């Protein structure tokens, strides 16, 4: 529901 | 663009050597956030993806035994073997893992000395010796098969021109 | 347990597109963003595409952008990369690797890759003036070069299997 970018 | 340069490109070992791998990046991989290391070393078998060894330079992933050591930090890092064993025989790859676009180096390939066989083996059961000599079989395979594809290609364009008549 | 299934490649000509599979299980799907990495014939890898676990962020490096697009059905545990204006150089195995959204450590879980090859060499239109007699021979002469090949692989596998069999004989 909550999306989350990649880290690099 | 990061670049990972290993050195050397490949290294000729007798069993019980130590071995040095070298890994520079033309960017430091120091994370901004933690300030760890975002360099990842991989040990790639044939016929097989690479599997992950090393994290944040120097955290051994499990099932590594304390022979492997990553070390370094920013810009030089170093694997080292402090006593090379046949199942270490493989490729060596470097991965910057802290910024887009992510990138690997050209790999650091580990090779035994011709007629050195024995040496690494005389403790090998023959139960691990049949393993061994079973996964020859999926590599040589999969090299065949390189091989009919490279010529489906080839054959193509003259069954192309063939049946434009 | 982690498992990663890759699927569809295929030898297509330059130009051409395809889309390949990955089916993931032993692990909550939607819990983890996902990557293509591949690896060429020279044996360099190159990463190829990443996707947030929720698909709504995708990455590439420079070399696939606008041809490469990765995608995610989170209901079906499937990962995607459709591969458009296939260039010869995209001739690799392609490998399906799970994202350690939590870890940050890298690539641990990888597929077993699937090949794709883009043939090289694949313009006939010189060949069209040739007779139907000569093109044959042309094509016939690849048979003994391909056995050949093969026949060489087969020597060298003979040559690694030698001492592993030497010492299964000594016990």
């Amino acid at each position: 529901p909550y999306d989350v970018p990649d880290y690099a | 663009d990061i670049e990972l340069t290993q050195s050397p490109s490949s290294l000729t070992v007798t069993a019980g050597e130590k071995v040095t791998m070298s890994c520079k990046s033309s960017q430091s991989l120091l994370n901004s956030g933690n300030q760890k290391n975002y360099l990842t070393w991989y040990q790639q078998k044939p016929g097989q993806p690479p599997k992950l060894l090393i994290y944040w330079a120097s955290t051994r992933e499990s099932g590594v035994p304390d022979r492997f050591t990553g070390s370094g930090s920013g810009r030089d890092f170093t694997l080292t073997i402090s006593s090379v064993q046949a199942e270490d025989l493989a490729v060596y790859y470097c991965q910057n893992d802290n910024s887009h676009p992510l990138t690997f180096g050209a790999g650091t390939k580990l090779e035994l000395k011709a007629g050195s066989d024995y040496e690494f083996l005389k403790s090998w059961t023959v139960e691990d010796l049949q393993k061994r000599l079973l996964a020859l079989d999926p590599m040589m395979e999969q090299e065949i098969e390189e091989i009919r594809q490279k010529y489906q290609c080839k054959r193509q364009p003259i069954l192309d021109a063939i049946e434009a008549k | 347990e982690v498992k990663l299934v890759e699927s569809g490649g295929d030898l297509v000509k330059p130009g051409g597109s395809l889309k390949l599979s990955c089916a993931a299980s032993g692990f909550t799907f939607s819990s983890y963003g996902m990557s293509w990495v591949r690896q060429t014939p020279d044996k360099r890898l190159e990463w190829v595409a990443t996707i947030s676990r929720g698909g709504s962020y995708t990455y590439y490096p420079d070399s696939v952008k606008g041809r490469f697009t990765i995608s995610r059905d989170n209901a079906k545990n499937t990962l995607y990369l459709q591969m458009s204006s296939l260039k010869s150089e995209d001739t690799a195995m392609y490998y399906c690797a799970r994202r350690e959204t939590y870890d940050e450590k890298g690539f641990a879980y990888w597929g077993q890759g699937t090949t794709v090859t883009v043939c090289s060499g694949s313009d006939y239109e010189f060949l069209k003036s040739w007779t139907v007699e000569d093109l044959q021979k042309r094509l016939l002469a690849l048979d003994p070069m391909m056995e050949q090949e093969i026949e060489e692989i087969r020597q060298k596998y003979q040559s690694k299997r030698q001492p592993i069999l030497d010492a299964i004989e000594a016990k």
